[PDB]
């Protein structure tokens, strides 16, 4: 990881950094359960 | 750090952030040297014995 950060195949004693760390989401969520207030279409298709 | 301030938890940044190439690992060695060399200084005013 330190190799390929400094674009090199050797590296000389000291401290460095990397990519920085973080954790990765795992599923996906979605939202508005409750739906309501259908359309009154049935008297319109559906008048005797 | 570059990546996580610019476009951090994005999957669509993390390529598009290479086609600037290398303007935030420049970044990087600008302050690491400001960092190591603010020791230095608290050595030259103590470490005299
Ligand atoms: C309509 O919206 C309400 C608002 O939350 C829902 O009420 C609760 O919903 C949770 C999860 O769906 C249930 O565990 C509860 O039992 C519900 N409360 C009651 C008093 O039953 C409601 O579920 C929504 N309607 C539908 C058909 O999901």
């Amino acid at each position: 990881e330190t190799k390929c950060t400094l674009k090199s195949f050797t590296v000389e004693k000291g401290i460095y950094q990397t990519s920085n760390f973080r954790v990765q989401p795992t599923e996906s969520i979605v939202r508005f359960p409750n739906i309501t207030n259908l359309c009154p279409f049935d008297e319109v298709f559906n008048a005797t | 750090d570059c990546t996580m301030y610019i476009c951090g938890d994005s999957t669509e940044c993390s390529n598009l952030l290479l086609q600037y190439g290398s303007f935030c690992t420049q970044l990087k060695r600008a302050l690491t040297g400001i960092a190591v060399e603010q020791d230095k200084n608290t050595q030259e005013v103590f470490a005299q014995v």
